[PDB]
């Protein structure tokens, strides 16, 4: 049972870490999916203007 | 959660609420009623928790309740 | 050591011997058997504490494969029921273990499996996640002699490959890896049956100078996918024949192509005629109808008979079956028996051990058993009549109709003696025939099958498979609804005699003030409402009008409970019964032997020697005569 | 014992699960932080083509 307690704890901080990892990501995804469309609307100005 | 514990509880109080004929429900409040009834008409006044216990106790309707027994739950795993 | 052995397994529409060779059990048989299990010892150390893991153990154990071949996408689930026996005396406990599996651990806010990145772990987690290979009993205990009846299942619901390792893990004992392989493809391919015993298919090794050699049968199956377009390329035999001083060997002689239905059987005899007492190792393509290859080798080797006496001297005639003396007096080659051997396991499922040759597994769910599945009809003379009997017996409390079918085994549109030439492009050269064609039986009735097979002059070797198409007796059933309505209407003349002209009220025209329906007596309305009680609606289920107007959530909820409850009826109502038809299937093996073969023993396998040398000495076959033309 | 083997096993893979996602949001910040210098490019190229 020792064993086992010490083997859940490690287990699931880990757990709780990558969920932290996965949010962080979501946001920084979304922070950026926020500029691509300024890009975008770049790349056809500068196309109609060749 | 579902089955584990609502499903086992619903099915428990089913078969015993429906076991229960509605003519006996009907047959044993009125005898409590009709108790209350003749306790309240005879006696000048009715006070909770100063019952005989003797000509009148309501308990008794408490008593003749359905029990469920417990089984196990999943989400306090 | 308490160990497993497999007795038999029981498939829809497969053959008990391919189902046997498909899985491998031979070798899982002996396997089991008999092993020192050196190192098993380590691999439980390493399952203890946890050590082990699932690639390392698949490496170090030496897998085996469960080959479920492909599966049209879409197509009904394929069932493997396997009975699993103690042959020691000491009760056996197994535990089906997998790692990747649960392995009897409660998960509580536990993350599944993340992303594996790897695709065989990504596979394997799909296969997890869409059951798509399913063990029922997992874990099991067994008394000596005691039959558990695991079931393996296999969904072709997904579209890919999917290889799924498990192994058996006798909690005292061998652990054996079993490899579920299996193919479901979203597009027809046409996939021959490969197992592997008969992609390399041992020739019975035959006489150098045989007058006629024995056909021997190749059956193939088109499994899964679309009917197949098989063609067989000569040309490798061709060359054979040509480095073989001209001489035919290992011909072809049924057509050199065909078109197997899907599931069907297709059959090809072949001749092997050696002119050495080498090896002979040839090997043909097959062309589908879309490109492939599967390839086929063809092994044999010569019998070096010993030499034919001349007519002065020759032994006169009115050596054991058993012992290897019988095997090194057919063929006194020391490799000759070796390919007897090799064969005998290829083919022979008699030989096999763990075999029972019974209905075994698959009691349950099953409309009818054959008494003893896997039979074998004895070697028989060139012109014999052999004669054995299956005996069918209905487990359903249904009637059910019953037909007989041969796939490759058909007689040309018994046979008339002078008239054999119509067995030719026949692959079976016999006439097969069964007394009942189709019989309809009762429930807890058996019938007695005569299979009867009338065999022609080329000597042969058939392991064919006949099939019985079992169906619930729709015109039986039908008969008895309506004879319980007859009764019910002859009730109901009684009861008018009984009470004459009772009135019924035709129809209503204009009754001026609306008339409901009687009242019923006042105890029959008290059970009337008792049964309205019944099946209340749920208390946190009811939401009053006032509730529904005021929550829109809460109303669609309600009418979602409505249409619940009415759906509930349905299904009660929907007689459950009627099964779908079910195809049984028995594998016949026999030798059409000509009489210089039985007088010299030439072929016929040592476990019939003794009936053999009978149906030699003391006419044992009926050779029926006819008359003759002349 | 089952327990303890189990959460090991599931630590384990969780553990390498959480370095591929660091991994990976590296890259990803790596490919973020290249967005931001091409809209400014963009301008001066749409300004010059102008």
């Amino acid at each position: 049972r020792k064993e086992r307690d010490f083997h859940r704890m490690h287990h699931k901080r880990v757990a709780q870490e990558k969920n932290k990892l996965l949010t962080d990501l979501r946001r920084l995804k979304e922070h950026y999916a926020k500029y691509e469309p300024t890009i975008l609307e770049l790349k056809k100005k500068y196309e109609t203007l060749m | 959660w579902s089955t584990q514990v609502f499903d086992t509880i619903q099915g428990r109080l089913q078969a015993a609420v429906d076991a229960r004929d509605p003519a006996a429900i009907e047959s044993r409040l009125k005898t409590q009623y009709d108790q209350y009834l003749h306790t309240t008409n005879t006696k000048v006044a009715v006070f909770r928790d100063v019952i005989i216990e003797q000509d009148y106790n309501p308990l008794a309707a408490a008593d003749a309740a359905i029990r469920v027994p417990t089984g196990d739950i999943r989400d306090p795993l | 050591f308490p160990t497993l052995e497999v007795t038999d397994v029981y498939c829809e529409g497969l053959p008990k011997q391919l189902l046997w060779q498909l899985l491998g059990l031979n070798d899982l048989n002996h396997h089991l058997r008999t092993e020192v299990t050196a190192t098993e010892l380590r691999l439980r150390a390493a399952q203890d504490r946890g050590a082990l893991t699932t690639e390392a153990a698949s490496a170090a154990m030496r897998p085996f494969l469960m080959e479920f071949g492909t599966h049209g996408l879409g197509g009904r689930p394929r069932v493997v029921h396997v009975e699993i026996s103690n042959p020691t005396p000491l009760p056996a406990s197994w535990q089906l273990h997998s790692f990747d599996d649960p392995d009897g651990v409660e998960l509580e806010n536990w993350v599944e499996p993340g992303r594996p990145r790897t695709e065989g772990e990504r596979m394997r987690d799909l296969i997890a996640e869409y059951k798509l290979f399913e063990m029922r009993p997992r874990s099991g205990e067994l008394e000596p002699g005691a039959r558990c009846t695991v079931t393996i299942e296999f969904r072709p619901s997904v579209e890919g490959s999917f290889e799924l390792p498990v192994f058996l893990h006798i909690t005292d004992g061998k652990r054996l890896r079993l490899q579920l392989q299996a193919v479901t493809t979203p597009e027809p391919l046409q996939l021959l049956a490969l197992p592997p015993p008969l992609r390399t298919f041992r020739l019975e090794p035959v006489a150098l100078g045989e007058r006629a050699p024995p056909l021997q049968m190749y059956v193939l199956r088109n499994g899964g996918p679309a009917p197949l377009h098989w063609r067989l390329d000569t040309a490798p035999l061709a060359a054979l024949a040509e480095a073989s001083w001209g001489h035919p060997v290992l011909e072809l002689v049924g057509p050199e192509e065909g078109d197997i239905e899907e599931g069907g059987v297709a059959a090809i005899n072949w001749r092997f005629s050696p002119l050495e007492a080498k090896e002979y190792r040839v090997e043909v393509p097959v062309l589908l109808g879309d490109g492939g290859i599967e390839v086929i080798e063809l092994l044999g080797r010569g019998f070096a008979p010993p030499p034919a006496p001349p007519h002065g001297a020759a032994a006169v005639q009115l050596d054991d079956d058993t012992p290897a003396a019988a095997l090194d007096s057919v063929g006194g080659d020391a490799e000759a028996e070796a390919a007897r051997a090799a064969a005998a396991a290829d083919r022979d499922w008699i030989t096999w051990r763990g075999l029972s040759s019974a209905p075994s597994a698959g009691m349950a769910g099953r409309l009818a058993l054959v008494d003893h599945d896997l039979v074998s009809l004895g070697v028989t003379p060139v012109r014999g009549l052999t004669r054995r009997i299956i005996v069918l017996t209905n487990k359903s409390r249904y009637p059910l109709a019953f037909d007989w079918d041969l796939g490759c085994l058909a007689p040309p549109p018994l046979l008339p003696a002078s008239q054999l030439q119509l067995l030719a492009g026949r692959p079976l050269q016999g006439a097969l025939a069964i007394s009942p064609a189709a019989g309809s039986l009762e429930p807890g009735e058996r019938l007695v099958c005569r299979v009867s097979l009338h065999a022609g002059v080329t000597p042969q070797v058939f392991e064919g498979e006949v099939r019985c198409h079992v169906r619930i007796d729709d015109d039986a059933v039908a008969e008895a609804e309506a004879a319980a309505a007859a009764a019910a209407a002859a009730g109901a003349a009684a009861v008018a005699a009984e009470l004459p002209f009772v009135e019924q009220v035709e129809e209503v025209i204009a009754e001026a003030p609306v008339r409901g329906p009687p009242a019923p007596p006042p105890a029959v309305a008290a059970a009337q409402r008792a049964s309205r009680l019944r099946s209340r609606l749920p208390v946190h289920q009811y939401m009053t009008t006032a509730v529904r107007t005021r929550i829109e959530p809460l109303n669609a909820a309600f009418t979602a409970t409505m249409e619940a409850r009415t759906r509930r009826l349905a299904d009660a109502t929907r007689p459950p019964s009627w099964p779908e038809p079910q195809s049984i299937s028995v594998t016949l093996r026999g030798r059409i032997l000509d009489e210089r073969q039985l007088g010299a023993l030439r072929y016929v396998p040592p476990h019939e020697r003794a009936a053999a040398r009978a149906a030699v000495v003391a006419g044992a076959a009926w050779v029926p005569p006819a008359m003759v033309p002349f």
